[PDB]
């Protein structure tokens, strides 16, 4: 039990650090915004 | 001013509410445009 608990705590700490370190890991969300907003821009450009 | 008053400034026609502006045009600047590439700021021909 103690070994499993220690491994689990270390793994969760590693996940926290990995999220804090890799910027593109959230790309699956980011592009969503980076799509929708830019689409609106194009629509507005059609007024010109 | 401060009403829906059609305006024809030096041959540029539009409709909207005229308000005092805080933007600082350069000395030669006449018309102001927004992100939408549409007229948003104007300079009065008679009074600078
Ligand atoms: C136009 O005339 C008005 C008064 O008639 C004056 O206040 C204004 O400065 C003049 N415009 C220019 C650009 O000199």
């Amino acid at each position: 039990q103690k070994l499993i608990a220690n491994q689990f705590n270390s793994a969760i700490g590693k996940i926290q650090d990995s999220l804090s370190s890799t910027p593109s890991a959230l790309g699956k969300l980011q592009d969503v915004v980076n799509h929708n907003a830019q689409a609106l821009n194009t629509l507005v450009k059609q007024l010109s | 001013k401060n009403k829906c008053v059609n305006f024809n400034f030096n041959g540029l026609k539009g409709t909207g509410v005229l308000t005092e502006s805080n933007k600082k045009f350069l000395p030669f600047q006449q018309f102001g445009r927004d992100i939408a590439d549409t007229t948003d700021a104007v300079r009065d021909p008679q009074t600078l």
